[PDB]
């Protein structure tokens, strides 16, 4: 429809705030990240 | 020119073709085989004994 | 083993069951010509450009009908 | 007069086509067929 | 698109035109061959083929 | 059953006001006046001449058989005459079908005792017919 | 360098059948080049005497392909079947037959979905050949 | 000037039509013809029968097996092929002939 | 055009040749006139 | 008029009212094929094609082409 | 398996060459939305949005060589074939698809995952994703489905009704010299208005279906054209 | 229904992509 | 049925028929013919293009190991759903 | 036991279930005009181009009727 | 005992029946198209806008039948 | 006595059965997106936000469609 533009590298939020299934993959739980196909959906 | 004189002769060509087709042309596969032809193989191997 | 049965009086079934394709024409031509009612209440100096219309959609859905009823008495001579 | 034809028109009213600015109008007010 | 050309007034003017008379010549051919086909089909000397049961387009397809 | 007799009468009469042929008018006028009938007077006059014009007929067939005998026809043949003699010729044909069928009085050849079809005339569904 | 590329490259003269040509150019513009003869998307004019000449014209040619090459074959088909199942039985019948038999096929066409169903359907009691007949 | 459509031969104006104008088409195009010649161009004996003729299969005359039968004999004819061999009958040229004096 | 001078004017030619020539007002003036009387005389 | 789906075009008038009535008619400077114009009825003396050819000659000579189509073969049959 | 046969054209062919000899204008186009894409000025694409037109107009002609001529009787749809259209329809959609994407820009199907982030991307949105991408392939299926069905319903209510017609006329008229005679003057009236009703149907039909197969098509490239602001 | 049928599709879609291929430039032109 | 008829090619002219093996060995012998010369060598982007999209798909074929049966492609009768043979 | 019956009549039934579709179809065209009343006489300045949408409309809507009637030919046909 | 019966004939009802779904899909096209009419008659201006969703309705009501339609064929030719 | 018989062709009637059952679905979507369009006119400044609750609503209608599906396949096939 519109034209698009890349978000600048301040505005992408911080990959801590993304949630997986159940709940976010921080700290203790990054390398889950890699397997959560909906963590990387919603990365 | 070029034009007028290239469908002149397009126009009879057509001409011909649009009688013989209409007017001539059998239709092929006649179920009393008075008109048309049946069909027919074609490429078949000649002088390749070794191939039976 | 190899049956076969052919049956007769089916095709005044199948028949029968085109003919109910005639209920939502029927339906359908009725509600425009309600609306056309409305519209000549709305808007009552258009009584020709409406009408028009109305019959322009009755001739399309009769034409549906048409179609099924063509084969309601292809079957019925079947 | 002949028979002849003239510029070509397609069947249109050049006093409401898109394009009728291009066809000269004359004094009864009857855009021209042709430039 | 249908937008001109010559149009006779009435069945007497077909005539004012070359290709209105192919045309009516044509219609009636169309017009007249369904009475040829009353009298030919509907005729009183016309005979069922005996042997219309032998063999049916139904059964072929069938 | 009467609206519809008059409606069609007024609808006639019109008509007949809007004919501008003054020789017709002229006709209807007089013959109204008269009380008589003028179409059967023009038949009459028709059939009159018609019998008056007979031996002139014979002369002028004969008149045009000297013509076409003679070659001055095909002299100045053109493609009017063309036309007319091909307009001429399927007359020809479609008459000598039409003599054939009511020669026979029958549309369809007669079947002979021979034929295989003979079976048909038997199981005619009316004989009468 | 042997065959150009370019429609400029003239194979014969510029008079070369220059009578024929506009005699047959002349048939193409009487008619078409005019106002009224406005197209549809180059397939509908607006001429109405080429609609008036042209649909005789398509359905006269159209109608006697139909009946003289594709027609031909399901009554030739018909008369083999029910007479016997060679070409040769059917010749052994006289003309006046084959057309009777013939003409009893366009009935058969004519009534197609409404006619009678007699005409294909042997009623019980019936003395006229069946399907075994010549089998 | 210079303008493909007026000033080239129809030749060169097709293929720079279908070169820089349509060329995707032209692949598609030719995508699809080899797909059909590769799964849609055959037809059986028996497909042929049911659905191959206009008015019906002429069974009283049979023109398939003619023509199968033309077929074979001019590949036998020019190929030089022995039809006698055992491979084709499977039996023994002996045995062949034994079974022509019996039967 | 001459190639076409043989052809002549068929009857539609000749009428458009008739209203839209240098008599073309004296037609218009004649059909107008005519027409409004026919309307009259409907009304 | 209609003759079918085929209607007779008609020419708008350019003409106001004021001018068109200071026009003076003069039909003897007009063509014999139109004289006493009518817009409803513009060819009715318009010179007929073939001289003594009348449309119901011609829709005849199209009745008779389909007889002869459909009655030659009884007259004339022939074998297969 | 090699069937050579004609099409049934060759007669209009030889028409279009003696009437098509001269130029002519063209000024009435069955799909006219092909040239004008844009309707706001100062907006411009760098895509080839024009290079349907070609295309469009020759496909209009040819269908209307075809569908139009075909209500005269006997007269033959000689391309009426379920996957012949499959090809076609399968031609231009999917070319212009792969222009679409041999252009390697991904960006251009973002609008594919249909919604907005508040919506759970893997229950929702990536299931509007998938439907839009089946949907798609099914517009191409409709488009050529559509066509098909058309002409087939059309001409086979068109020959049954014939054979109708012909049936009464020819078996049934007698009865104008019988006292039955008011029947069959009312079935005969009803006919000929069924006659004529049916072909104004098939004739506004046949145009308005390449109408609308030519603006799938369109409606295809739009769906993925971005248009620039001219400053 | 030969309109249903495949038993010679290839030779039938020939003459769509003859119009294609052959007749379209010639029309373009 | 009947009805059904009237959609079918009104001009056809002529059918021919050809084995799938005769006519592929005959362009695999025109295609080896055109593709032997000296000139053109093996590592030529015009021999690959011709040869080897044939190879892998002929090794596709070979290396099929499939558990049901396929029918032959070219029976007598293709039209009963319960003979394969 | 086991038996390849095969009945005869039954595609006339399937037929007439087919034209059931027209009831859907004929209705869903007379909704559209019934709008399009309603529209014209809501804003008839517009009338034009709200006939072509109609149209538009009713173009896609009978094209599902054809595929249902399709089906009914090919099961009556066979 | 045991006895088992394949009717052949069977298919054709299953095919008319999946063919029957097409009467709400027809349905709910013309509601749709309806609703656009009578909208565009009161916001003129963002006609275009609605044109575009009531195409994104079609696109996905029409999807619909094809599922149903695909039942039938995979019925009608099994 | 005891007869137990098994009709190998009763599952196409089955599965024509659950397909009319999209006739429904459909309906809805074209009513959702009809209402959709009524209010995009009546309050054009929430555009999207109607159309995220008519994509919510089309996909509960299409999970619906989707268990029909899911019988008819199942009745299909085993
Ligand atoms: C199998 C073999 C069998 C063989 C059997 C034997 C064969 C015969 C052998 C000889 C026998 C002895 C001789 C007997 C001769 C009798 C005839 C005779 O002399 O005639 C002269 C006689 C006039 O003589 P006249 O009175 O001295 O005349 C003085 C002037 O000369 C007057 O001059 P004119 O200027 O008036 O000239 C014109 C005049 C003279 O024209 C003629 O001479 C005509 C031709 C004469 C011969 C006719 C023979 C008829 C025999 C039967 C039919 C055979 C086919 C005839 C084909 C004719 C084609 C034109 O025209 C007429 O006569 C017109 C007649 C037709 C009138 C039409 C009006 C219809 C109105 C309907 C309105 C309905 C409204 C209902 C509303 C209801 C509301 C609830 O005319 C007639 O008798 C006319 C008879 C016409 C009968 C037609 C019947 C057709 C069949 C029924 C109709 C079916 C279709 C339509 C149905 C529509 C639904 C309702
Ligand atoms: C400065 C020198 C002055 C000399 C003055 C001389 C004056 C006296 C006259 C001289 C004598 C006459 C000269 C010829 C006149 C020709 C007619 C004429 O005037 O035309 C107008 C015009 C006059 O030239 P121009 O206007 O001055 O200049 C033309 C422009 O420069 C460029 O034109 P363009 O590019 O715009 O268009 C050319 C062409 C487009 O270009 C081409 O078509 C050329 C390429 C075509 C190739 C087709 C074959 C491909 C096969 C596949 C590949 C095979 C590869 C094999 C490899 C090796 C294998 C070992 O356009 C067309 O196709 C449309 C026109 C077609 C004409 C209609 C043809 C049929 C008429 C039938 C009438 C009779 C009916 C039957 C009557 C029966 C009665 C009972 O001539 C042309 O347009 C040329 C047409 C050429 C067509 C060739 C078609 C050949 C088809 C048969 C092939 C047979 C192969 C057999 C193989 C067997 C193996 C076993
Ligand atoms: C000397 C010529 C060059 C010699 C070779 C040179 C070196 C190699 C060149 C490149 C080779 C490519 C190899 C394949 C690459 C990948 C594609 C693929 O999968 O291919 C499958 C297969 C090749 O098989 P393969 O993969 O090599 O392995 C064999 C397998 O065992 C087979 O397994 P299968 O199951 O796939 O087998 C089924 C069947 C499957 O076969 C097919 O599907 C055949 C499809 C043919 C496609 C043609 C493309 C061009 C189309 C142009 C537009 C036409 C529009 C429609 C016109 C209709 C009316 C004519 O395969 C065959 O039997 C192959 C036979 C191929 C014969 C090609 C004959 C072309 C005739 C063109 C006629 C044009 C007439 C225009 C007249 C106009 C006059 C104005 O088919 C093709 O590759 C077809 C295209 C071949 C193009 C060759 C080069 C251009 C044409 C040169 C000859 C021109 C003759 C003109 C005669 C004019 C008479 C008047
Ligand atoms: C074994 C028996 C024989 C058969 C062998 C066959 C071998 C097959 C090999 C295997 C092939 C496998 C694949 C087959 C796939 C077929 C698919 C198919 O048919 O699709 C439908 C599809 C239908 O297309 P369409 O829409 O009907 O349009 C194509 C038309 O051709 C019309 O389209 P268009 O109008 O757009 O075309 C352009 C047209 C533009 O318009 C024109 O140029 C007008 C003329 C049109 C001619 C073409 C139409 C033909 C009409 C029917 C036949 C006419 C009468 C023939 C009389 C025969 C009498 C026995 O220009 C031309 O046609 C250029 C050629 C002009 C020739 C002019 C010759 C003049 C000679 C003058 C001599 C004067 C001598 C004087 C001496 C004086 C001495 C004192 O067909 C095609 O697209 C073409 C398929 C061709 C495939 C290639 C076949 C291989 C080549 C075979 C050549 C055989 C030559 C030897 C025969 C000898 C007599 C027995
Ligand atoms: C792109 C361009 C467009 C233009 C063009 O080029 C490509 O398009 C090309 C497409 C061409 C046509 C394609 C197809 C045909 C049919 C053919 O018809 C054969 C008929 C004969 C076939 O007989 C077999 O002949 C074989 C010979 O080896 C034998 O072996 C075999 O045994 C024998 O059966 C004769 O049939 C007999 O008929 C009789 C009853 O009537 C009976 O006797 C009997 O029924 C039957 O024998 C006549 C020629 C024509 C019109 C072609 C003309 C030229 C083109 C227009 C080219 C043209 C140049
Ligand atoms: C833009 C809109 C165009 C609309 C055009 C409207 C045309 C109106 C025609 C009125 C009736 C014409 C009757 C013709 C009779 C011919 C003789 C005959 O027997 O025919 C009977 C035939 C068939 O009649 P039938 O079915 O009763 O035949 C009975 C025959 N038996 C019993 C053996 C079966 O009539 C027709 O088929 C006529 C249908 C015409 C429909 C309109 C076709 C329009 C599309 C083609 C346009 C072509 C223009 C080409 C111009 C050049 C292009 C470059
Ligand atoms: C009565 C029954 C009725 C059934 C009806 C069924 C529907 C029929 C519909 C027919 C009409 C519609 C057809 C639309 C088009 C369909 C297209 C399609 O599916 O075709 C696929 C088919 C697939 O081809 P294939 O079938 O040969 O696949 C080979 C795969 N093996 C070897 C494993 C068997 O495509 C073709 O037929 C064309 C192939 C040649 C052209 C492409 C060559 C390049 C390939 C690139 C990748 C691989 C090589 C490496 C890269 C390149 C290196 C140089
Ligand atoms: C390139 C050939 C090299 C070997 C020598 C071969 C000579 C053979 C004898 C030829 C005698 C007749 C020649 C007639 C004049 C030919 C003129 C010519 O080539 O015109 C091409 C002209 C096309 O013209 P345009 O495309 O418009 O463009 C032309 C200008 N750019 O083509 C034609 O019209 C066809 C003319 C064909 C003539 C004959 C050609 C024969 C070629 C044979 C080569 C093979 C070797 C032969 C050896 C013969 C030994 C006895």
């Amino acid at each position: 429809g519109e034209l698009f533009v890349r978000p600048k590298l301040e505005e992408i939020p911080p990959a801590d705030q993304c949630r997986g299934f159940f709940g976010p993959l921080n700290d203790s739980l990054k390398f889950l990240r890699l397997l959560d196909i909906k963590w990387m959906m919603n990365r | 020119e070029i034009q007028s004189r290239k469908k002149y002769f397009q126009t009879l060509g057509y001409l011909v073709a649009f009688i013989y087709l209409y007017f001539l042309m059998p239709k092929e596969k006649s179920f009393s085989g008075l008109s048309g032809p049946d069909g027919h193989w074609i490429m078949l191997p000649k002088g390749r004994p070794e191939l039976f | 083993s190899t049956v076969a049965i052919s049956v007769q009086g089916l095709h005044y079934v199948g028949t029968g069951l085109a003919a109910i394709a005639l209920a939502g024409v029927g339906l359908g031509i009725g509600t425009i010509f309600g609306n056309l009612l409305v519209a000549c209440a709305r808007q009552p100096n258009l009584t020709k450009m409406l009408f028009n219309y109305a019959i322009l959609g009755f001739a399309l859905t009769e034409a549906i009908g048409l179609f099924a009823l063509m084969l309601a008495f292809l079957m019925l001579f079947s | 007069v002949g028979n002849g034809p003239t510029f070509s028109t397609g069947g249109e009213c050049m006093n409401t086509c898109d394009i009728q600015n291009a066809f000269p109008m004359n004094d009864r007010g009857v855009r021209s067929s042709s430039p | 698109m249908l937008l001109g050309g010559f149009v006779p007034r009435r069945f007497s003017q077909f005539n004012r035109d070359p290709c209105w008379m192919f045309f009516i010549f044509s219609v009636g051919f169309w017009l007249g061959e369904y009475p040829a086909m009353m009298i030919k089909y509907n005729a009183r000397d016309l005979v069922y083929d005996p042997h219309r049961y032998v063999w049916s387009h139904h059964d072929d397809h069938h | 059953l009467c609206n519809a007799a008059s409606k069609v009468q007024a609808r006639s009469a019109k008509k007949l006001a809007a004919l501008t042929d003054a020789g017709i008018q002229k006709t209807i006028s007089e013959h109204n006046a008269n009380g008589t009938d003028a179409a059967v007077s023009s038949t009459k006059r028709y059939l009159a001449e018609q019998r008056q014009l007979f031996h002139y007929r014979v002369v002028r067939f004969f008149d045009e058989c000297h013509y076409i005998i003679s070659g001055e026809y095909f002299a100045q043949y053109t493609k009017v005459n063309l036309i007319w003699d091909l307009r001429f010729l399927t007359k020809l044909v479609v008459l000598f079908l039409i003599g054939t069928v009511l020669g026979r009085q029958s549309i369809f050849p007669p079947i002979d005792p021979d034929s295989p079809l003979v079976e048909a005339l038997v199981t005619k569904v009316n004989p009468n017919y | 360098v042997l065959f150009s590329t370019y429609r400029s490259s003239r194979l014969v003269s510029k008079e070369f059948l220059h009578g024929p040509v506009m005699r047959f150019r002349a048939l193409g513009e009487y008619y078409f080049q005019r106002a009224w003869n406005g197209t549809l998307n180059w397939a509908l004019p607006g001429e109405y005497r080429l609609y008036a000449v042209m649909i005789p014209f398509i359905y006269f040619y159209h109608r006697w392909h139909n009946d003289h090459t594709l027609d031909r074959d399901h009554v030739e088909k018909a008369m083999i079947m029910r007479w016997g199942g060679t070409l040769e039985d059917v010749r052994k019948l006289s003309a006046k037959d084959q057309l009777r038999v013939r003409c009893f096929t366009d009935i058969e066409k004519l009534y197609s979905a409404y006619g009678p169903k007699d005409t294909y359907l042997q009623p019980p009691g019936d003395t006229l050949p069946g399907k075994d007949f010549y089998r | 000037v210079y303008t493909r459509w007026k000033c080239d031969r129809l030749p060169v104006f097709q293929l720079k039509l279908f070169t820089q104008e349509y060329p995707m088409h032209a692949a598609v195009g030719i995508f699809t013809i080899i797909f059909l010649w590769k799964h849609m161009s055959h037809c059986s004996e028996e497909t042929e029968r049911k659905y191959g003729w206009w008015a019906g299969y002429p069974y009283w005359r049979d023109p398939i097996a003619r023509r199968n039968e033309t077929k074979y004999k001019q590949m036998i004819i020019n190929n030089d092929v022995d039809i006698t061999h055992p491979k084709w009958t499977g039996c023994s040229v002996e045995q062949l002939e034994e079974l022509s004096r019996v039967v | 055009y001459d190639h076409l001078a043989s052809w002549g004017k068929d009857a539609f030619l000749r009428r458009l040749e008739f209203e839209n020539g240098p008599l073309r007002d004296q037609v218009e003036a004649h059909t107008q006139r005519l027409l409004a009387e026919r309307a009259a005389i409907a009304k | 008029y209609n003759m079918l789906v085929f209607r007779d075009p008609k020419r708008r008038p350019q003409l106001s009212e004021e001018e068109r009535a200071k026009v003076v008619v003069n039909q003897a400077e007009w063509p014999e094929e139109f004289k006493d114009f009518d817009p409803d009825d513009p060819y009715k003396n318009s010179p007929e094609i073939i001289k003594g050819m009348s449309s119901w000659n011609l829709f005849l000579w199209g009745v008779e082409c389909a007889f002869i189509y459909q009655f030659y073969e009884l007259v004339f049959p022939k074998s297969i | 398996m090699f069937l050579f046969f004609f099409c049934d054209l060759f007669w209009l062919r030889l028409l279009l060459c003696m009437y098509y000899c001269v130029w002519s204008r063209l000024c009435f186009i069955v799909y006219f939305n092909c040239l004008m894409l844009i309707f706001d000025f100062l907006l411009f694409c760098l895509f080839d949005l024009y290079l349907f037109v070609g295309l469009c107009l020759f496909l209009l002609l040819w269908f209307m060589l075809f569908n139009l001529y075909s209500l005269i009787l006997y007269y033959c749809i000689t391309y009426l074939n379920l996957y012949l259209l499959f090809c076609i329809v399968f031609l231009l959609y999917i070319a212009f698809l792969f222009l679409f994407c041999f252009l390697c820009d991904f960006f251009l199907f973002n609008n594919l995952l249909v919604g907005d982030s508040f919506m759970d991307v893997f229950f929702i949105r990536f299931l509007l994703c998938f439907l839009e991408c089946f949907s798609l392939l099914c517009r191409c299926l409709s488009t050529f489905l559509r066509l098909f069905c058309n002409l087939l319903s059309s001409h086979f209510l068109l020959l049954m009704f014939f054979d109708f017609f012909y049936f009464i006329f020819v078996f049934f008229f007698y009865g104008v010299f019988c006292y039955w005679f008011i029947l069959f003057i009312f079935v005969f009236c009803f006919c000929l208005l069924f006659y004529v009703f049916l072909y104004l149907l098939d004739l506004f039909a046949a145009i308005l279906q390449l109408f609308i197969f030519c603006n799938m098509i369109l409606q295809l490239i739009m769906d993925f054209l971005l248009f620039l602001l001219f400053v | 229904l030969e309109p249903m049928s495949t038993w010679y599709l290839a030779s039938w879609a020939m003459v769509w992509y003859y119009a294609f291929f052959f007749w379209m430039p010639m029309v373009w032109t | 049925s009947n009805p059904a008829d009237h959609f079918r090619p009104n001009l056809k002219a002529l059918t021919l028929y050809a084995e799938r093996q005769h006519y592929v060995d005959r362009w695999l012998h025109v295609k080896e013919r055109w593709l032997a010369p000296w000139y053109l060598p093996w590592w030529s982007p015009l021999f690959q293009l011709g040869t080897w999209y044939s190879q892998r798909s002929r090794n596709l074929f070979l290396v099929e190991n499939h558990l049901s049966y396929r029918p032959y492609k070219f029976r007598r009768n293709d039209e009963d759903r319960n003979n394969p043979y």
